[PDB]
């Protein structure tokens, strides 16, 4: 069930920086085009 | 291999290298027919 | 065969669309769209129909020992407004004895 | 039917299939394509496989 | 003065909530040296007071 | 390109001494060197801080065919840390440093040169590293050095000569032992100039077979240099050690 | 010349003893980000130059040592990175190159064709009928 | 200094026929620093010194990297001549000439470099 109520471990989470938002996103973008990539090759292999 | 372009060996240009099996040797020794006489008579070139 | 027809016998039939005085409904579903329509729904009642099969043979005296260990469904009366039929799990958080609080609360 | 400007003339249509059957041989066995470069050595610029043996074992 | 010196690895862990250095300067003494284990770091804090002072 | 002061990570290869680091948009073959903070002929080399001494350094491939032959695919290249290598065609010192970068400082080398100018370079190179021992003397005459050479493992034979496989037969028959690994590089235009590189190739594989080597291996080393082959085989058995 | 001896007593290994020791992996989150970034690189140089398909079900390795490359005598004008592009990991140097534009367009792109048809598509055939 | 030396009986002309020949199929460099970046970058198949320079430190230090990189190389006898033989109307003391996966040359270039390994 999705915790509605803010835990402790929750409320003492460190806000992180800049620089280490900049590394989150170019890590995300990063495994999106990475996943996309993957799944058009796969179904080109099985096409042939 | 080098020296293979798709199905079509490079590697074998004259003098020719033939490897020679027992029912090749029997049947030309039967057809009275002269081995390596016969052998450059069919590719026009020295074989070994 | 395939070279005894012309480029004429090659071309395709274009598919008409949905009426513009209509095309507030939706898009209109043609054979493959209704495939798709058609396999949804033909997957999801084979599962439901596999559950139903599984509910109904159901041994009333099973013991797992699981069962110790897991908090049943239920029923709407015990657990109440907020009953879903799927056994709750745990989202990993734990009740945290008092002498690493402190240490957590120090940090903090 | 409707056949390809590379279909009207013999030589160009035989010069794209040199040229594409060439392509597909880089793609199997290795071209050795020159040597080092000017800028020297760069790196293997396309990976290293360690687990990989590609001697023919005689 | 206890942890002086040890002052990166001290604020680099008060701002990420790790635990921070038990010693500083203090641990290249003589009577913190003597010590093991746990008793290296109650020693530290000890020796640090009795400098302080 | 590979470019100075790019951050790569170092993991072991498959081989044994041998490491690739790989990083970014490049991965390269390396050796962890044997004398630190100095590079041998102005290669690019690997510092990593360990939490100064360690180093490692790179391994052209375009310019060591036993690097290149690594980077094709050889199965084994015979030389763990520890094992006797007899160089043969050791010209300058290039490859003989990482060659004794592998075999670490428990091994040896002996690497002959004939050419003097060579000797020198590799004297000096020597002189730096305490495992390789420079032997100038000719490769087609190993009574000259039979005083120097005990029984050694491995041979690696970079001699460009149309009696290769003759000076090998006669190097291996004074100093390998049984079962005695062995790698050969064969340069086809070289051997016969006239006759194409397979055949080549074939021809020194069967002159190897009668001077009582068994070939376990042969790749021809293509994207690094053209009509090079590197062929490898053990001495006097089917296995390699025992 | 003869001394009582000091009584020493009270898995897998440390370092790898064929290989000069490399130490195993403290495994960082810097260490893991630099992974994933090598077992995407392929990615990163986006489709000008392809890698070598190496792809385990475990990309970290179990011995790794994260170094930096020196110098080339030779090359010392254009081979050598500067000051204000020596960065500290592999992903900084990634973020610090061109082409984090080009990372942008094609995960918009990619977001494009995943919102295609959903919900929020769903949620407007719903409005536009309850209209 | 210069032991691989080209003797006369019609080994040092053929030598420069074949650089004529190489200096009109453009597969040829010419002086020292060329032959040098040549055999570094390791497309050179032979490479020809002159033995009549003045002081011949240059033509000796070609050699080091033409036995590390195991090209062979030759001396001929006058600078004069090999910078007539190219083509150059200056004297040219070192000429490598480098390898095309299809010529008709390189049957001249293969027999060349046979005899120079045979000189060696």
């Amino acid at each position: 069930k999705p915790q509605k109520k803010e835990t402790y471990m929750q409320k003492r989470a460190v806000v992180v920086g800049r620089e280490e938002r900049k590394l989150r996103d170019l890590m995300q973008k990063l495994t999106t085009i990475r996943k996309e990539k993957i799944a058009k090759r796969k179904a080109k292999k099985e096409a042939q | 291999p080098s020296s293979m372009f798709f199905e079509h060996n490079e590697a074998l240009v004259p003098p020719y290298n033939v490897l020679v099996d027992t029912n090749f040797l029997s049947r030309t020794v039967g057809a009275k027919l002269p081995l390596l006489e016969s052998a450059m008579d069919c590719l026009y070139a020295s074989v070994n | 065969m395939s070279s005894l027809r012309h480029a004429i016998q090659r071309r395709a039939h274009k598919e008409r669309a949905q009426p513009l005085e209509r095309q507030r409904l939706g898009i209109l579903e043609k054979k493959k769209d209704y495939r798709l329509r058609a396999r949804d729904y033909k997957k999801k009642q084979a599962v439901l129909k596999s559950l139903r099969q599984k509910a109904a043979e159901r041994n009333e005296d099973e013991f797992y020992f699981g069962m110790m260990s897991r908090k049943g469904p239920g029923s709407a009366l015990t657990r109440g407004k907020g009953f879903t039929g799927t056994v709750d799990g745990d989202r990993g958080n734990k009740a945290l004895s008092v002498e690493t609080v402190r240490l957590l609360k120090t940090q903090d | 039917p409707n056949r390809k400007k590379e279909q009207r003339n013999p030589r160009v249509k035989k010069r794209k299939k040199y040229e594409e059957k060439q392509k597909k041989l880089r793609s199997v066995k290795a071209v050795y394509k020159g040597g080092e470069g000017p800028g020297g050595y760069q790196g293997e610029l396309s990976g290293i496989k360690t687990n990989l043996v590609k001697s023919v074992k005689l | 003065i206890q942890i002086l010196g040890a002052e990166k690895a001290l604020f680099r862990a008060l701002k990420t909530k790790h635990a921070t250095p038990k010693y500083g300067i203090i641990y290249h003494a003589s009577l913190v040296g003597q010590a093991s284990g746990p008793n290296k770091g109650k020693i530290a804090r000890q020796l640090a007071a009795k400098i302080a002072l | 390109g590979a470019k100075a002061g790019k951050k790569v990570i170092v993991e072991p290869h498959r081989h044994k001494g041998v490491f690739v680091a790989r990083g970014g948009k490049e991965d390269l073959l390396c050796t962890a060197n044997l004398v630190p903070g100095e590079s041998v002929y102005g290669e690019k080399r690997i510092s990593v801080e360990t939490p100064t001494k360690t180093e490692y350094r790179i391994w052209n491939p375009f310019r060591s065919k036993l690097a290149a032959g690594i980077l094709g695919g050889l199965e084994t290249i015979y030389m763990k840390p520890g094992s006797k290598v007899l160089y043969l065609g050791a010209a300058s010192g290039t490859s003989v440093s990482h060659v004794a970068d592998i075999v670490g400082p428990t091994g040896a080398v002996y690497a002959v040169e004939f050419s003097h100018r060579s000797g020198r370079d590799l004297i000096n190179m020597a002189t730096r590293r305490t495992n390789v021992i420079p032997i100038v003397e000719d490769a087609r005459k190993p009574m000259a050095y039979r005083m120097l050479v005990p029984m050694v493992d491995v041979i690696f034979a970079d001699v460009a000569q149309p009696d290769q496989a003759r000076i090998v037969g006669i190097n291996a028959r004074l100093f390998l032992k049984q079962g005695g690994g062995l790698l050969i590089s064969i340069k086809a235009s070289c051997i016969d100039s006239t006759a194409p590189p397979e055949q080549v190739f074939a021809s020194e594989v069967q002159k190897l077979r009668e001077d009582k080597f068994f070939p376990k291996e042969q790749l021809t080393l293509e994207p690094y240099e053209r009509d090079h082959a590197m062929v490898s085989c053990v001495y006097l058995q089917k296995e390699f050690e025992g | 010349e003869l001394s009582v001896r000091v009584p020493q007593l009270p898995g897998p290994p440390d370092t790898l003893s064929d290989w000069y020791n490399i130490p195993r992996t403290n495994l960082t989150p810097e260490l893991k980000r630099d992974l994933q970034l090598l077992r995407m690189r392929d990615v990163v140089a986006m489709g000008k130059q392809f890698f070598k398909k190496d792809n385990r079900k475990d990309f970290v390795p179990e011995y790794c040592q994260v170094g930096t490359i020196i110098a080339g005598a030779t090359d010392g004008v254009s081979g050598r990175l500067t000051r204000k592009e020596r960065k500290r990991t592999i992903v900084e140097e990634v973020l610090s190159s061109d082409s984090v534009s080009k990372y942008k367009r094609k995960y918009h792109e990619i977001q494009e064709h995943k919102k295609s048809g959903r919900k929020g598509y769903y949620k407007k055939l719903m409005a536009a009928r309850k209209r | 200094a210069a032991w691989p030396k080209a003797e006369d009986p019609a080994l040092v002309q053929e030598l420069l026929d074949c650089v004529q020949q190489a200096s009109h199929y453009r597969q040829l460099k010419k002086g020292a620093n060329e032959t040098t970046k040549s055999v570094n970058r390791g497309t050179s198949e032979l490479v020809i010194l002159a033995a009549d320079t003045q002081p011949l430190s240059i033509v000796l230090h070609i050699p080091l990297i033409c036995e590390e990189k195991n090209v062979p190389y030759v001396y001929v006898p006058s600078k004069v001549a090999l910078g007539r033989a190219c083509g150059v109307s200056r004297a040219v003391i070192a000429v490598s000439l480098t390898s095309n996966e299809a010529s008709d040359l390189n049957s001249k270039i293969r027999a060349l470099r046979d005899k120079v390994e045979r000189l060696a």
